[PDB]
């Protein structure tokens, strides 16, 4: 039994798990940070950004005065955003012979897996997550490719110039797979594979191995795997929440007897209470519609905004807000409000076209990809970056947000950070653990040392025994059982 | 270092004891083989030595891996070839079944190309494993190792045709492809069919086996199937006819199975056999056009456009009927634009039989013209093609069709003109049925739509060889050139080498006479360059001349590095220009690539509104000609009034391919900018982009009108 992890980040898990027979693929994702690094790709032609004093080496032994560009103290690559990926050296992705899936957030990277290197298995997820996954994809896609700036920049990319680039480029990790997106046919091509799936349907291996989906409570469809042999149980658990939201609440009384219970996709806010930042959110928003000014709500068009909206709409009859619209602006509005539907917001395909007739200020924009480089959220930050009154609420823990704010430095508006994560806090999954009995634990290196930000602590660290054994980016554990 | 540190790991290797550290040790051996230079070949017997006494299984798995690797970097030494061979049939009874593959690969890509055990044989024995993954890479083997030249046996088929009734997926795809492979090596053979005392060529039994195949219950195969039936040539007429027979429901009646599968992609691939296969036989195209004209029915539209294309590709093997004629021209009436263009080139080349089915198909295009007005362009070129195909059946409407006068602005009665024209060009008879008003419009359309309407009753070929030979002096020069561009707006079909020798003197004269100037010359050497097509080497040396000229011109130090990379990638024209700083150019046989912005017009008083700081979308809709791979040279450029200037790439997948030589681009542009006051203009035309790193206008712009309302 072998675990070959992948992905090094911590809530974008990936990971091989190889078996006596099948060699499986644990829910491949994507990070998605990389894209911080580069400048945004705005509609028009943004004229605060394309007359940046382009930055300069010391030296100047090469003409670098093209590729990266100098804004408020940082400088950052011109190109589009070549996305993160998981590495692709240690196994071949050939032999691999099944994928599962956990739920959308992370199966960004099947296009990336499946259709570029030839692979040969089929790839299960129940339906309400390639539902809501193609959707993702689907604004990714369409969000890129609206204004290509296919323009690259190859310098930078040595080992030798990178160590003589300071921070945050120097921090930067494996530059060298490092991959402008997908396209359409790719992602559309990729998405016929699936095999889809419902709860405790069991599922055979090659009369080898058995797997199976839990209900797991983060979204819907959102899912817990188990796969089982004859003589071995590993519990995949990626990404539950207990809090009882709409989705069927999880199953936490199958996953005992496990021998391997391989847990990631815990919060990365461990210091936040998610009730308590709802509160901040819809206290910011009320305080900066209730002057005269905007808001603009960075959010992924699926999960998280399902709850906010919810909680949003008892504010809107506790607080007497009737005055102002609430928007959804992205490419896959319909879609996305119908399987929300089927399993006061005037939802819009595109800035462009319709929505234009409707703009009444105050409101209220929900917008598309949150880590302020792509989509439309470029528009508005370049249309609401000089008025004191406007603010941005920043909802989404996966890009840090200091960094993701930068480039549009120096901004005068408001930049709140209420972050809202309905994933396993650290008391509950201990909790969770001694509930559940698993004979080991597997997570990454994040976890099982406190958080660098705040050293002092020592409650957040995942405390279980025998001690849990950790992974880092790209490397190869033994899960130590002798059959 | 490389063998002092590989030896330090492998020792390293030989005291670790943990597989996982072994595994990553084996990992960096893996990754540091491929040293282009090295001679790891001396840590081939140590590798041997490594594999003789293991315990694990990807162990083995991953070495034999980097084996395989650096035997195809050597693959003329056949004896550490068979080496290979030989410790690879030692390890290929292995009972894990990564190895295996790992072997089974080996065998595949390091393979006796000669006809010393047979390995095929061997590999062949492993249809019949456990693990069907053995068998799929087995057979993936079989694929490679004839795909290197080695011609195989006979008896692969008889024993591949057990697999058909296997149940699985990928097995069932490889085992169809070594059917076709296997009798695309022996087809006429003479097999019996068990089932009766009958005896057809193998061909037959092939063709009959892989079409049964396409009902399988998995749609994977079903494509896989589809497409590899549509390069079947030598199979026997019969038997292709029989596929149709609707009435007989698996050897037969496939194609109909096919085209009205749940999965259209299944529809597509049988769609692109039937074309293949009836470009081969004319007869089995007149039979199976009757379900061909019924894909046109169907519900999505790809499946649409590339039975369209096909059918198109047929059109002299093919017969149309008045049925066939109305079924077809009523689907001008859709709505998607790329199938009216589609079927526009289609008409082109259809051969009709009568008289009013001609009639109806102008009725038809008329309509089309009058619902969809943007077309225009396309429709009169193919009433060019209309009227110069079938002289016979228009023969009696130019009478009716000829009808008080209409205006010279309607686009129904210049089409029936140019039209009536071209059938006149073919049959000098209906000059004299020609009204006086008649002769006035044709002469209008001629100095005019030269382009669309024929010259009515070569000589133009010796008077441009002539012409060219005179020049071989400003007064010649200008003469000569007023002459080819007359000869090019007389003649279309010979306008491209009169433009291009056109573009040649001018630069001629211009550097005889000869700081602009200079720069006109580059520019025009660029666009003799670029734009044009089916250029040859001679051509490009004398235009490298040119620019070699232009650039010692406009020098009155990187001169001398770029004539010394100009005498390295041409060695060969050195010889051959003797004599160079007059060069003959020869004119050979030519287009000129232009694009023509349609949509939107622009001269609508009616603007595009938008509001105080917003984007607001305009979608550009312009054909191509004769454009070489448009995907990568060309771009639409954006001027404000301010004097800015947006170039935006377009995608790949928004240039749309109607036909041979056009192109379709359909695309988004996003307008705006800073606050703006008042409706004001903007330009939006094309570009081409050339790396020798540079542009080229080569259409008419389009000045669109934006107007602003503050929002509410």
């Amino acid at each position: 039994m072998k675990l070959y992890c992948l992905s090094g980040h911590p809530t974008l898990p990936c990971n091989v798990l190889k078996f006596k027979s099948t060699t499986i693929m644990l829910d491949c994702g994507l990070d998605m940070t990389s894209t911080l690094n580069f400048l945004p790709l705005p509609l028009v032609q943004s004229p605060r950004l394309s007359n940046l004093p382009g930055w300069s080496l010391k030296d100047g032994n090469a003409f670098l005065d093209k590729e990266l560009k100098e804004c408020s103290g940082h400088v950052f690559v011109d190109s589009v955003p070549e996305f993160c990926l998981p590495e692709t050296e240690l196994i071949d992705l050939s032999t691999v012979d099944v994928i599962l899936i956990s739920n959308y957030h992370c199966m960004m990277a099947l296009p990336y897996i499946t259709e570029h290197t030839g692979f040969t298995g089929t790839v299960y997820a129940t339906e309400p997550t390639v539902q809501i996954g193609r959707l993702l994809m689907e604004e990714l896609v369409n969000f890129i490719e609206r204004v290509p700036k296919a323009q690259s920049a190859s310098l930078w990319k040595n080992k030798d110039i990178q160590r003589l680039l300071p921070s945050p480029l120097k921090d930067a990790v494996e530059v060298s797979t490092w991959r402008r997106c997908y396209t359409m046919q790719e992602v559309n091509s990729a998405l016929s594979k699936i095999q889809l799936v419902g709860y405790s349907q069991k599922i055979e291996l090659f009369g080898a191995v058995q797997v199976t989906p839990l209900s797991s409570g983060y979204a819907l469809g959102s899912s817990n795997w188990i796969i089982q042999s004859h003589y071995e149980k590993v519990s995949y658990v990626s990404g539950s929440s207990l809090l009882t939201t709409h989705p069927q609440p999880m199953d936490q009384a199958s996953l005992k007897n496990s021998d391997v219970l391989v847990l990631t996709g815990l919060t990365q806010i461990p210091t936040a209470n998610p009730d308590g930042m709802v509160g901040e959110f819809c206290s910011n928003l009320a305080l900066t519609v209730r002057n005269g000014g905007n808001v603009l709500v960075p959010c992924y068009p699926s999960g998280v905004i399902y709850d906010l909206l919810e909680c949003l709409y008892q504010y809107i009859d506790s607080a007497g807000l009737s005055s102002v619209p609430l928007y959804f602006i992205s490419p896959v509005a319909n879609s996305s409000l119908e399987f929300s539907q089927i399993f006061k917001l005037k939802h819009y395909p595109s800035i462009h076209g319709d929505f234009s007739n409707d703009f009444r200020q105050p409101c209220v924009v929900f917008t598309g990809h949150p880590s302020l480089r792509f989509g439309d959220v470029v528009h508005f930050m370049e249309l609401w970056g000089k008025s004191s009154l406007n603010t941005v609420i920043f909802t989404e823990p996966d890009f840090s947000y200091l960094e993701a704010l930068a480039p549009y430095q120096p901004l005068a508006m408001k930049c709140i950070y209420c972050p809202i994560d309905t994933r396993l806090n650290f008391i509950q999954v201990s909790k969770l653990l001694k509930e559940v009995q698993p004979l080991h634990v597997v997570c990454p290196e994040q976890y099982t040392q406190p958080p660098p930000a705040q050293s002092h602590r020592m409650d957040l660290m995942i405390d279980c025994q025998p001690p849990a054994m950790s992974y880092r980016r790209a490397e190869v554990l033994a899960l130590p059982f002798k059959r | 270092s490389v063998e002092g540190v590989v030896r330090i790991l492998l020792e390293h290797y030989y005291k670790e004891n943990d597989p996982s550290v072994r595994l990553k040790i084996a990992s960096l051996l893996g990754l540091l083989s491929k040293t282009a230079g090295f001679s790891p070949d001396c840590i081939m017997d140590d590798a041997i030595n490594i594999l003789q006494n293991e315990k694990s299984h990807q162990v083995l798995a991953q070495l034999l891996d980097t084996l395989l690797a650096i035997g195809t970097k050597l693959p003329e030494n056949q004896a550490i070839q068979m080496r290979l061979v030989d410790v690879a049939c030692k390890h290929l009874t292995d009972t894990s079944h990564g190895v295996r593959n790992k072997c089974l690969q080996l065998l595949g890509n390091l393979g006796s190309l000669e006809k010393a055990r047979d390995v095929q044989k061997i590999i062949g024995d492993y249809f019949s494993d456990q693990d069907p993954r053995v068998r799929t890479a087995a057979i993936k083997a079989m694929l490679q190792l004839h795909e290197r030249g080695l011609k195989l046996h006979q008896t692969i088929y008889n024993q591949a045709c057990k697999l058909l009734s296997d149940d699985y997926e990928q097995v069932r795809s490889a085992a169809v492809q070594l059917i076709w492979v296997v009798s695309q090596l022996y087809p006429e053979s003479i097999v019996p069919i068990p089932s009766s005392n009958e005896e057809i060529r193998l061909v037959d039994d092939a063709f009959g086996k892989i079409c049964h195949m396409v009902s399988d219950g998995s749609w994977v195969v079903r494509v896989q199937a589809a497409k590899l039936l549509g390069s079947m040539e030598q199979v026997s007429s019969h038997f292709l006819e029989q596929t149709l027979d609707k009435k007989l429901m698996g050897a037969c009646g496939a194609f109909v199975h096919g085209l009205e599968d749940e999965m259209y992609e299944v529809r597509i691939a049988a769609v692109e056999a039937l074309c293949m296969l009836a470009q081969s036989s004319p007869s089995f195209a007149e039979k199976c056009l009757d379900f061909l004209v019924d894909m046109f029915n169907d519900e999505i539209e790809e499946v649409r456009l590339q039975s369209i294309h096909t059918m198109r590709k047929i059109s002299n093997n093919i017969t149309l009927r008045e049925d066939q004629l109305d079924t077809v021209l009523a689907v001008l009436e859709d709505s998607s634009r790329d199938i009216r263009e589609a079927l526009h080139e289609l008409l082109c080349c259809t051969n009709v039989s009568t008289k009013e089915g001609i009639h109806l198909a102008l009725v038809e295009l008329l309509k089309n013209l009058t619902k969809y007005p943007t077309d225009r362009d396309s429709i009169w070129k193919c009433l060019k093609f209309l009227g110069s195909r079938h002289p016979t059946l228009v023969l009696p409407l130019v009478p009716e069709l000829l009808s008080a006068e209409p205006d010279m602005d309607d686009p129904a009665y210049i089409a029936v003109l140019v039209l009536i024209f071209n059938a006149a060009k073919t049959c000098p008879t209906m000059p004299a049925l020609f009204s006086d008003h008649t002769f006035r419009h044709y002469a209008y359309l001629r100095d005019s739509l030269s382009h669309l309407v024929p010259a009515l009753r070569d000589p133009s070929q010796q008077f441009l060889q002539q012409s060219l030979e005179r020049v071989y002096a400003q007064e010649l020069l200008e003469f000569t050139i007023r002459d080819l561009q007359r000869l090019g707006e007389l003649q279309s079909e010979l306008a491209g080498v009169a433009d291009f020798s056109a573009t040649y003197l001018r630069c001629q004269l211009l550097l005889i006479k000869a700081s602009a100037a200079a720069k006109q010359i580059m520019e025009e050497t660029y666009k003799m360059e670029f734009m044009y097509s089916g250029v040859e080497n001679k051509q490009v040396v004398i235009i490298h001349h040119m620019r070699l000229q232009a650039k010692a011109l406009q020098l009155i130090e990187k001169f001398l590095q770029e004539v010394d990379f100009f005498q390295r990638y041409f060695i060969a024209d050195l010889p051959h220009l003797q004599d160079s700083f007059f060069l003959h150019l020869p004119l050979p046989e030519i287009h000129k690539a232009s694009a023509t912005i349609i949509e939107p017009a622009g001269e609508s008083d009616n603007p595009l509104r938008f509001t105080s700081g917003l984007v607001v979308a305009l979608d550009v809709d312009a054909t191509l000609e004769h454009v070489q791979d448009p995907q990568n040279t060309v771009k639409v450029q954006v001027l404000y009034p301010d004097g800015q200037a947006q170039m935006i790439h377009p995608k790949p997948a928004d240039f749309r391919n109607p036909g041979p030589g056009r192109h379709r681009l359909i695309t988004q542009v996003y307008l705006s900018h800073t606050a703006w006051t008042e409706a004001c203009q903007v330009e939006v035309r094309l570009l081409l982009a050339y790396n020798s790193e540079g542009t080229i206008p080569f259409s008419k712009p389009v000045k669109v009108y934006i107007m602003p309302k503050p929002a509410r």
